[PDB]
RNA sequence: CCCCC
RNA sequence: GGGGGG
């Protein structure tokens, strides 16, 4: 009492007092909410009005605390906010608020009767701010706040900060919280009615601005500018404003980068080595200059006085080209609170998918010969953007159709279906159906395909999708105006799958598609290092506004007339169904129809070109049934963007050769594309370059898209992940901790705290202070989630407390005689963070027997099996040796717990709930079987692939679980996750056994295996220094990531392991080419028994192509070999660093003695490597000398 | 006097293939 | 076969193909008839499919395969036994027609079938299968024609009521060709349709109409404009575009037809929009339509409306494609025009000029082009030259939405109080989707013109409308479905009303 | 010294 | 489960 | 709703 006064606070260490001492604060925070509030609103906090301190570069700052008035004094709500057409058919055309308006939440009733107009649009708005605000990733809002100011607590040590007397200022009304969520409802309540409808978004915004606080990004001055930019963005509409501010307030950095002039920056090159620094001006060409002009005068307008006071400070002082990304960092978090925007579908609906015309008309095609209804066959452009295009992609057309011959497409179009379900077809229409039980099913893409299966040959199925309406769902994204995604019917999608695999033909053939593949590494953004640092550059990255409404119904041909063409080729008879036949054909030029040959595919390519209608419907509980105009892209019939990547980039490298017949040389180097992001590279001299690159900017205006151009000459951007003169900016703000779209929140622990790590891993390269993350992920874990809520039986209710409350506390509710269940709620021990298969989560240093603290681990450290090392760390391994003693030391570890941290673990609670499914949902036998015994009919006969597959078992090794054969598979697409429905009752009868081993659990001890010798390796520091590697020297100044600045713990470990390897990354990417765990579980064969490796081929019917990359990732990939003792490190937790272990192999010395004679040399080196990620944060350039456990030889040799 | 040709389309189809200056 | 001539002849009744009385042909039709019982047998078993079609394909069309765990292969080992009785010298053959129509009756479980074999399809003319080919002229009469100077007593052509069927194109009743030369001991076959050939510019026209010979008042001889309301419900040019077709083109000759089934894809985009119209879940039913402009969709629209006003009763809107076009010219400097629905109705009317039809003229004039001639004389690219000039006056009024701007016409025209619930709207080019709102059905329309020729017939705005014939046709691939008029009116028809 | 300062010295004495 | 259109 | 990668 309270957190900032705790021991734990300033030594940052455990203990047997502190440990125990944080374990019961944070659990009486998460277990009562009357502890919460006098938490947050304690009357010791004292309020801040004038604050100042040191920004995020040093300089002195003075901010005040404003909070605008019309929050304490909402409006009363407005019915002009959200007017409506005179039909009243929909939502007037014109209208400012696609967002919430700010008001009293009192002001908003409905007087009007059930089932009128105006009585559904206000219960409309009462569905809006009661339910759409609350977006949770853990527990209840309020937890998530505590944990978070709970973090700003421990890490300062002082209850006085600035951001506490925002929430004290908005939040403190009355004796409790102003709002409560409740799960039962899924609803927002309030308590408070005078309180401003907006507030309850606000809570999520701390909890976003005090992540940044304790990430480094924002300091407790620049806090305070932050917060009041959002308070005053409030008023009028809390998410309009920010949309529109947004664009304007991040763009500033361009100009403040030409003010540092001269910089040195490393120098990389081909092969994602730095070769070097470089001292560059950073001078931008003169019309880029000109452009920052017109920013100015759009700055000083609808940015906030003092938010835009804090930019042109930031023009001013910085020197050096680390203070430009240190004050664009800080910009980020101050334009974006990081959570998902949300609105009523059909408001939102209006702006976002309604087709819209800009500049030039596109124009037709003649048609060079038709069908007879006159649809469209072959074509061509004569003149237009459309032939422009057509000059550079009419040369694959050929080549393409030696590779679509080779396809079996209606084997490739059931495996197609397989990838994503279920996919939301329209559910079944009426009787029977038979059914019966397929409407469990009924939300499905495979089961949708088996059910309607004689249908499948019929053409009359195609003429049926056109009578069905696409539905339209909406998938909301962090920062951006919500999506309007269209979802479409199997026949309905199945038009426009022949054009598609055509269209993802044409990757093989250049290097132009961004979206080729992707590692997650470093080498992801390889390239872009590689000319950022070049001399006599041009860098343009074009984003493309709309893109939905960007493309008219005639922009959507320029694509077909490829397809057309590579159609007409292809020989591919009876594609279904469709048949390889002659057909009556008018041509251009002659008078009667003429008699010409087709294939299956020309004419499945025509005839989806020939009719389209992109008319998405949405059923809504106000207007009724409504219908987006014409003149979208559907986003996406088959797959897209690959309809705008051969778009765009035959848009592009054509507008090449038409300056070809212009006699213009076309500086350019090279071009990727996702899309519909689009990035150039120009080398040249810098009039030439700007020629050229106005060209490209006319052209895409010719063709109807209208772009915001880019110009730079020292930075770039993709895929919203930037690159300034070869140094890595990250984001921030775009990893939201604290909301997400689902609201999927479920107690269970495994799915939501293993998925937590996933986060904190990924933003270790994109913050300036990783170790502050560490101390506000615990929290987070230390209070969102130590409660577990499931449903007991009332007759075994009784008997499960009298155990487990020896170790593990747990919430007792009185039996309820009204209904069957009894609930309870397991608290957890803290130490259930850190175990194998708990949390995983990083540890802070533990103290031994002997006082010395063990390692502090980083955020490099890999979890997965190595985590049960921490087990032994705490016993002294150093002791442990000297003894020549296995034994676990059980009794210290009973002290923080970990005894009890097992035990919920062998509980397997994740493992019941799928089992107890199973058994009665699936009813399989005659049900399933059916449909996958009649699936079979429709491939290209046969997979009897579980013949090949158990070949492989027996004996033969196990193997596990679904890579191949999915026809056991529909049995999983029924997940009946909602809900758990009455089979919790069967799933705790099994339970039953599981509190008889509670009573079987007496005095507990924590097993161990022969094979757990392995964690008794511990590494002693030596003396002598390290002779450090050269890339040190060059990223010494103006570092490349936010946490690398130099003497930074995360630029010192790129500093001793270097750089990831070049043929291990791309040869890595191959075996997740196939996939679109299975490199792994094939893996054991290619080591112990490799001539079923073989089989290995036939069991997941591998092509040939696909059977030597796996042959060929087998290379490189087993100079560090195989893992008796694994570990998993993310290639997103890494990024920089070398992922190959045998680059730590010469910091690391071992004595010869310990080798065994032809085995395991490779093996140590994962000793090495693993122990020195572990902990850098003491690693200070000592040589390790490594000693093994006498016993752990015995072990390797046996 | 007229022939298929002087339509527009048929003139366009023709500016298809042997494009002139 | 595919479909089975013995169990439901009355398809092939409408083909006109007759089964022979009743060698190894007869002997052959029967075995088929056997193998649809078979096949519709193991059709319930799973579903409605079949288990190993390529298995099947193997047994009865290649005839090559012999059968004998039981649980999977008891179908084909009693498909076996039967097809071996048969001790034919190879297998079976499979038979398709080229007419969508016989495609969209066969059974589900042929289709299965069909991937794995090797049909031989048999090539149609208008809707009808050719005569002479070696499986129809074995099983079915031929049939025989009587024209003018064909005609004559049966001795003199040798024919028997077993081998020949006669068709009758003299036009002469058929009741007196049956009763008067002895006909009656011969079956004739009967075409509800008409195939009217007409002379043309380019050259000779044919045409296919969905009425009958009595009910259309045309013989030869007759002019084009005569009963032409009548050809352009239910004509059907069948001539690559452009046509020869005129408004003093005459008729050769006349002979009675196939019906034309309509397209299986036109009426399904069609009662998409019935189905709007009729549910009450939806508050405003709209069809926009689309043609090359001088088809004379207006006139055929005019009653569409009114046909489709007697169903539902409910009161049905009509805005021809130019109604923005006229009203555009009137209120473009009035700051607040009326919008209200039956005052754009009142400028509907075709006395009143268009606003594009301004702009286009003075465009002529800048090059001083004021005579069709002149217009024709000009190259391709000359023409194109201009057109991209028209189309900077057309994305002036489409590129934002203002209270002149064309999208806030159809807005408040759709959105107003008085307007009818149910529209339908014409455009003259795809790009006008944006605008014209807010709809999921949308279509075509071919009617039976040659409209550049119907251009150079009207003698009013001669050149601005040829101009802006092409201006249009340029900004408007065929991308949506096709529908011919007699499709909307058989459309209204089939769906079932109340 | 701090850890950074001893990144700092060695880093320095290495490259003088 | 995350990153991205 | 589909595609890219752990
Ligand atoms: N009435 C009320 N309900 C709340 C409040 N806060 C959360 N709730 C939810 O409403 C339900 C019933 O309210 P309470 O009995 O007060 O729950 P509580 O005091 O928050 O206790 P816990 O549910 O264990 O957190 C609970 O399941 C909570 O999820 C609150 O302040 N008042
Ligand atoms: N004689 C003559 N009649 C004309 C002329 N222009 C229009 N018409 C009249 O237009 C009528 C044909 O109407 P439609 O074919 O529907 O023409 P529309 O109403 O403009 O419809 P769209 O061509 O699709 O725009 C004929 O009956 C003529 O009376 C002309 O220049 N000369
Ligand atoms: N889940 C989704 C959503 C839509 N699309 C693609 O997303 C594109 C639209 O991008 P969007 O972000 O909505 O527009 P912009 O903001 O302008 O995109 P950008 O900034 O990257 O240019 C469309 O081409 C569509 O193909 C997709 O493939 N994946």
């Amino acid at each position: 009492t309270k957190l900032h006064n705790t021991i734990f606070s300033e030594t940052r260490k455990f203990t047997r007092e502190s440990f125990k001492e944080i374990e019961h604060l944070t659990a009486r925070l998460a277990n009562d909410r009357v502890a919460r509030h006098d938490f947050l609103f304690n009357t010791s906090i004292v309020l801040i009005s004038d604050y100042s301190g040191e920004d995020s570069n040093g300089n002195q700052l003075q901010a005040t605390i404003t909070i605008p008035n019309e929050i304490i004094n909402p409006k009363e709500y407005d019915p002009s906010d959200y007017p409506l057409a005179e039909d009243e058919s929909f939502f007037k055309q014109g209208h400012k608020y696609d967002y919430l308006v700010t008001f009293r939440a009192g002001s908003l009733t409905n007087t009007y009767e059930p089932k009128t107009k105006m009585y559904k649009l206000h219960a409309a708005l009462d569905k809006l701010m009661h339910v759409k605000q609350r977006k949770s990733r853990f527990a209840d809002l309020w937890r998530e706040l505590c944990a978070v100011i709970a973090s700003l607590d421990v890490w300062y040590q002082t209850t006085n900060y600035p951001l506490r007397t925002y929430v004290k200022l908005l939040f403190h009304k009355g004796d409790e919280f102003p709002f409560y969520e409740s799960p039962s409802q899924d609803r927002i309540i309030f308590n408070d009615k005078s309180v401003a409808s907006i507030l309850p978004t606000f809570v999520y915004t701390c909890c976003q601005v005090g992540t940044a606080i304790m990430s480094g990004i924002l300091t407790h001055v620049e806090s305070i500018v932050a917060m009041n930019h959002f308070l005053h963005c409030a008023k009028d509409s809390y998410i309009d404003e920010k949309l529109k501010i947004k664009g304007i307030g991040r763009s500033w950095y361009q100009e403040a980068l030409h003010n540092v002039c001269q910089a040195t920056v490393p120098v990389w090159s081909q092969f994602n080595e730095v070769i070097g620094h470089r001292t560059k001006s950073t001078s931008e060409p003169h019309f880029v200059s000109s452009t920052f002009i017109s920013l100015r005068a759009k700055r000083a307008e609808l940015l906030y006085p003092e938010f835009n006071a804090y930019i042109n400070r930031a023009i001013q002082l910085s020197k050096t080209q680390n203070d430009v990304a240190n004050y664009y960092a800080a910009c980020r978090a101050m334009t974006n609170d990081g959570t998902f925007l949300a609105t009523l579908t059909e408001l939102s609906l209006d702006a976002a998918v309604f087709p819209r015309i800009e500049q030039h008309l596109v124009t037709r095609p003649a048609v060079l010969m038709s069908n007879t209804r006159h649809e469209s066959l072959k074509q061509k452009y004569t003149n237009g953007v459309g032939s422009i295009a057509q000059s550079y992609l009419s040369s694959f057309t050929d080549e393409i159709a030696k590779r679509v011959n080779g396809r079996h497409h209606d084997e490739a179009w059931l495996n197609f279906l397989t990838t994503s379900s279920p996919g939301r077809k329209l559910t079944e229409i009426e009787k029977l159906e038979v059914g019966g039980d397929v409407a469990a099913w009924s939300n499905s893409r495979i089961v949708m395909q088996a059910v309607f299966a004689r249908e499948y040959r019929t053409p009359e199925r195609i003429f049926k999708s056109l009578k069905a309406p696409i539905k339209l769902v909406e998938r909301q994204q962090s920062d951006r105006r919500q999506r309007a995604i269209s979802g479409l019917d199997n026949d309905r999608l199945f038009l426009s799958f022949m054009p598609y695999t055509i269209g993802k033909q044409i990757y093989e053939l250049n290097d132009n598609a961004a979206q080729g593949k992707q590692a997650g590494n470093a080498f992801d953004i390889g390239e872009m290092l590689y000319w950022t640092s070049q001399r006599n550059v041009l860098l343009s990255s074009i984003d493309v506004a709309g893109m939905d409404a960007s493309v008219t119904t005639n922009t959507k041909d320029i694509y077909n007339t490829f397809v057309l063409d590579v159609a007409s080729k292809c020989t591919v008879p009876r594609f279904g169904p469709y048949y390889a036949k002659n057909m009556e054909v008018f041509e251009a030029g002659n008078r009667q129809s003429q008699v010409r040959y087709v294939n299956a595919a020309w004419q499945a390519c025509a005839l989806e070109a020939a009719n389209s209608q992109t008319s998405t419907s949405y059923e809504s509980e106000i207007f009724g049934q409504v219908k987006n105009a014409e003149g979208t892209y559907p986003s996406g019939r088959a797959d897209t963007s690959t309809h705008h990547t051969v778009l765009l980039q035959g848009l592009v490298r054509g507008n090449e050769l038409k300056r070809a017949s212009d006699g213009k040389n076309s500086c350019l180097a090279t071009i990727k594309i996702l899309g519909d992001d689009i990035m150039e590279i120009f080398q040249g001299s810098e009039s030439d370059t700007y020629d050229h690159a106005v060209s490209n900017a006319s052209i895409l205006n010719e063709s109807g898209f209208a772009t915001t151009a880019e110009l730079s000459q020292n930075s770039i951007v993709l895929l919203q992940q930037l690159v300034v003169n070869g140094t890595f900016w990250g984001f921030a703000d775009r990893i939201s901790l604290w909301t997400r779209e689902d609201t999927k929140d479920i107690g269970r622990l495994n799915l939501a705290m293993m998925e937590l790590n996933a986060l904190i891993d990924d933003l270790v390269f994109r913050v300036r202070r990783p170790e502050g993350l560490k101390m506000l992920g615990f929290f987070c874990g230390a209070i969102c989630l130590r409660r577990f809520t499931l449903s007991v039986d009332n007759k075994l209710y009784d008997s499960t407390y009298n155990n487990l409350s020896k170790y593990m506390t747990l919430t007792k509710y009185d039996k309820n005689p009204d209904s069957d269940s009894t609930l309870m709620s397991l608290i957890l021990p803290l130490a259930w963070l850190f175990m194998p298969r708990g949390g995983e989560y990083p540890a802070y240093p533990f103290e031994r027997r002997d006082g010395t603290f063990t390692e502090d681990e980083s955020m490099f450290t890999a979890r997965g099996a190595y985590k049960r090392r921490l087990l032994y760390d705490v016993s002294n391994i150093g002791e442990m040796i000297q003894q020549n003693s296995m034994a676990l030391d059980d009794d210290l570890l009973h002290e923080y717990g970990f005894t009890g941290a097992l035990l919920l673990i062998d509980l397997n609670i994740l493992d019941l709930i799928d089992e107890v499914k199973k058994e009665d949902i699936s009813p399989v036998k005659v049900s399933e079987l059916a449909t996958s015994l009649e699936q079979l009919g429709k491939l290209g006969e046969r997979e009897k692939s579980r013949r090949a597959a158990s070949d492989l078992k027996i004996r033969g090794h196990a193997l596990s679980n679904d890579i191949v054969y999915g026809y056991g598979l529909q049995e999983k697409i029924q997940k009946s996750a909602m809900a758990t429905k009455e089979t919790t009752v069967q799933s705790k009868r099994v339970s039953s056994r599981l509190h008889d081993v509670i009573v079987a659990k007496r005095d507990y001890k924590i097993s161990t295996i022969p094979a757990d010798a392995l964690h008794l390796h511990e590494f002693e520091v030596e003396d002598v220094t390290v002779d450090l590697l050269p890339h040190a020297k060059h990223t010494s100044y103006s570092s490349l990531a936010y946490n690398m600045s130099f003497g930074s713990d995360g630029w010192f470990a790129f500093a001793l392991l270097g750089g990831l390897d070049r043929s291990a990354n791309l040869l890595r990417l191959d075996v997740a080419s196939i996939r679109g765990p299975v490199f792994k579980q094939g893996y054991k064969i290619y080591k112990s028994d490799a001539t079923l490796l073989n089989d290995f081929f036939t069991a997941i019917s591998a092509g040939p192509k696909e059977q030597g990359i796996l042959l060929r990732a087998f290379a490189y990939y087993s100079l560090y070999g195989n893992v008796e003792y694994h570990y998993v490190l993310s290639p997103r937790q890494l990024f920089f660093l070398s992922d190959n272990p045998v680059s730590a192999e010469r910091l690391v010395r071992i004595p010869p003695k310990y080798y065994v004679s032809t085995q395991c040399r490779a093996l140590y080196n994962i000793f090495s490597y693993l122990h020195i990620l572990r902990s850098i944060a003491n690693n200070r350039g000592k040589r390790l000398k490594m000693v093994l456990h006498p016993g752990l030889i015995a072990y390797v040799r046996g | 006097v007229q022939s298929r040709t002087d339509v527009f389309n048929e003139q366009f189809a023709n500016e298809a293939l042997h494009p002139m200056t | 076969f595919a479909i089975d001539p013995l169990k439901h002849s009355k398809l092939y009744e409408e083909y006109g193909l007759y089964l022979r009385p009743h060698a190894p042909t007869i002997r052959s039709i029967k075995y088929a008839s056997l193998i649809h019982s078979m096949l519709a047998k193991h059709a319930a078993r799973h579903n409605g499919t079949l288990i190993n079609p390529r298995m099947y394909a193997d047994m009865i069309t290649l005839g090559n395969t012999k059968v004998t765990d039981i649980v999977t292969y008891k179908a084909l080992t009693e498909m076996s036994t039967l097809i071996e009785s048969f001790r034919l010298p190879s297998g079976l053959a499979l038979i398709i027609f080229d007419d969508e129509k016989y495609q969209s009756l066969i059974p589900n479980y042929i289709n299965q079938l069909i991937a794995y074999t090797q049909p031989h399809i048999i090539p149609t003319w208008q809707g009808i299968a050719d005569f002479s080919d070696t499986y129809l002229r074995s099983y079915f009469k031929r049939p025989f024609e009587l024209t003018a100077s064909n005609l004559a007593a049966p001795q003199k052509y040798n024919l028997s009521p077993m081998t020949r069927s006669i068709f009758n194109n003299t036009g002469r009743e058929d009741a007196v060709i049956r009763k008067l030369y002895g006909y009656g001991e011969y079956v004739f076959i009967r075409y509800e349709g008409c195939l009217i050939t007409w002379t043309g510019i380019y050259g000779e026209v044919t045409m296919m109409v969905n009425l009958s010979k009595r009910d259309l008042g045309l013989d030869v001889g007759d002019d084009y404009l005569k009963e032409y309301k009548k050809l352009l419900f239910y004509g059907v040019i069948t001539d690559a575009i452009p046509s020869g077709i005129s408004a003093r083109s005459t008729i050769m000759k006349i002979s009675p037809h196939k019906m034309m089934n309509p397209s299986g894809g036109a009426l399904a985009v069609l009662s998409k929009f019935l189905e709007a119209v009729v549910s009450t879940n939806v508050i405003n039913a709209t069809l926009v339509v689309y043609a090359e402009k001088g088809a004379g969709k207006t006139s055929f629209l005019s009653t569409y409306a009114e046909q489709l006003s007697l169903a539902s009763g409910q009161v049905v809107g009509h805005l021809s494609s130019d109604a923005y076009g006229r009203w555009l010219a009137k209120n473009k400097d009035v700051e607040e025009p009326s919008f209200a629905y039956d005052y754009v109705l009142s400028l509907d009317t075709d006395d009143n000029e268009s606003y594009y039809e301004q702009k286009a003229s003075e465009l002529l004039i800048s090059h001083g082009i004021s005579e069709v001639a002149q217009y024709e004389l000009l190259s391709v690219r000359k023409k194109i030259k201009m057109m991209d000039e028209m189309n900077e006056v057309l994305i002036a009024q489409l590129e934002n939405a203002d209270t002149h701007s064309e999208r806030n016409f159809y807005y408040m025209v759709s959105t107003g109080k008085t307007t009818p619930r149910t529209l339908i709207v014409e455009g003259h080019f795809n790009a006008q989707d944006a605008t014209i709102a807010r709809t999921d059905t949308t279509v075509l329309l071919r009617t039976i013109n040659d409209t550049t020729q119907a251009m150079r017939d009207r003698q009013r705005g001669g050149v601005v409308q040829l101009f802006l014939r092409d201006t249009y046709y340029r900004l408007l691939p065929a991308l949506h479905t096709t529908v011919y008029p007699f499709e909307m009116l058989e459309s209204i028809r089939r769906w079932k009303w109340v | 010294p701090t850890v950074v300062q001893s990144r700092t010295d060695v880093f320095n004495e290495q490259f003088a």
